[PDB]
């Protein structure tokens, strides 16, 4: 009846410290497809931030990639914050470049 | 190589927030390449990869004609399904659809899909042979039932037979410097203590297309299925994907190990091992 | 390129 999302955050290249990027949050795996999904920097949603078109997979479960530009630092935090009717309170990923 | 073209329809209601929302995109194998959304500022058709592009004016009238007239007929499909599992007209629901055909490198028919989802679940599916269709439960019969008396599983064959492939094979050419290129997985094999005896050997596969890979672990040649963590396959944005696969192994014992890559743009699989 | 033909349930 519901599926709650699977959350992956990652950097489209490699990571370099000065080096822009783009920051990914991929959520997939859920059902229904009514999904919120921030991109924080230092725990601040960071705006304008551009996803995919809603998609689904071969078991009918959705998928979506949210998606900004970013020049990662060694100091700077990045996460992804989602929530989802599955979800009694919004779930933070923290980015870590190691995954 | 083989490939496929498939149709993605999403139709959600939200009672009290407008009529329900129609959404399509269409893929040729993992590349996207058309969408719809009934909720743009004034739908239609709209291209997402270059190849699509040079379809003709007629082309994306008749496209965004056929997903206006879908944006109505799932409409009707919404409250239809309402009705056949007795449901109220409170509660937000939804239909999906994947249709499609694959083929192979001689670009004639592999097989042809056509299957319908309510809330998650099978609803009504074509089977393979193109002429019968499986049905779900007592609901998805009453449907079956209707299109049996239709013959439009006739209707379906002829197009999946026909313009499915057809359009397919003017896709693959006209986007043949990217729909027809393989690109291999980036490999390497990263190394992280986690305490003094244990360390995660993880093996990364970057920068692929398409989607579909292998990445396992084996231990003095033996699977490690149970222990090794593989996460989902996940798009870079730039076309490519990406994955990896994670094994906590007793420090000492990294060269035991081996990681076992296959994608269709290698020529052979590869074997990589931590490289210190 | 879709099908133009849809039946509803």
């Amino acid at each position: 009846i519901q599926r709650t999302p699977k959350i992956q955050v990652y950097s489209r290249h490699p990571a370099e410290n000065g080096k822009s990027n783009f920051l990914n949050c991929y959520v997939s795996g859920f059902h229904p497809s009514d999904i919120e999904v921030d991109l924080l920097k230092n725990g601040e949603r960071i705006e304008k931030v551009e996803h995919s078109d809603l998609s689904f997979s071969k078991d009918w479960s959705f998928y979506l990639l949210y998606y900004t530009e970013f020049t990662p630092t060694e100091k700077d935090e990045y996460a992804c914050r989602v929530n989802h009717v599955t979800l009694s309170q919004p779930k933070i990923v923290k980015w870590d470049r190691d995954m | 190589g083989s490939h496929s073209m498939r149709y993605f329809y999403t139709a959600m209601s939200r009672p009290g927030r407008g009529e329900p929302r129609f959404i399509t995109v269409g893929y040729v194998d993992d590349t996207l390449f058309v969408r719809f959304d009934s909720d743009a500022t004034s739908p239609r058709k709209e291209p997402r990869a270059p190849w699509i592009e040079q379809e003709g004016p007629e082309y994306w009238d008749r496209e965004t004609q056929i997903s206006k007239t879908n944006t109505q007929t799932y409409r009707e499909n919404l409250r239809t399904a309402l009705r056949y599992y007795n449901q109220s007209e409170a509660g937000s629901h939804i239909i999906q659809r994947m249709y499609g055909c694959d083929v192979g490198p001689d670009g004639r028919l592999l097989r042809g899909y056509d299957q319908d989802a309510y809330d998650g679940k099978d609803y009504i599916a074509l089977n393979e042979d193109l002429s019968s269709w499986t049905a779900a439960d007592t609901a998805a019969q009453i449907t079956q039932r209707k299109w049996e008396a239709a013959r439009v599983a006739e209707q379906d064959r002829a197009y999946l037979e026909g313009l499915c492939v057809e359009s397919l094979r003017r896709y693959l050419e006209n986007g043949k410097e990217t729909l027809q290129r393989a690109d291999p997985p980036k490999t390497h094999v990263t190394h992280h203590p986690i305490s003094d005896h244990e360390v995660t050997l993880r093996c990364w596969a970057l920068g692929f297309y398409p989607a579909e890979i292998t990445l396992t672990w084996q231990r003095d040649g033996e699977d490690q299925t149970q222990d090794t963590e593989l996460v989902e396959t996940r798009p870079a944005g730039d076309r490519t994907f990406q994955k990896w696969a994670a094994v906590v192994v007793p420090s000492g014992e990294e060269q035991r190990y081996t990681c076992h890559v296959q994608h269709e743009g290698l020529p052979k699989p590869l074997t990589l091992r931590w490289e210190p | 390129e879709e099908y133009l033909k849809a039946w509803t349930f």
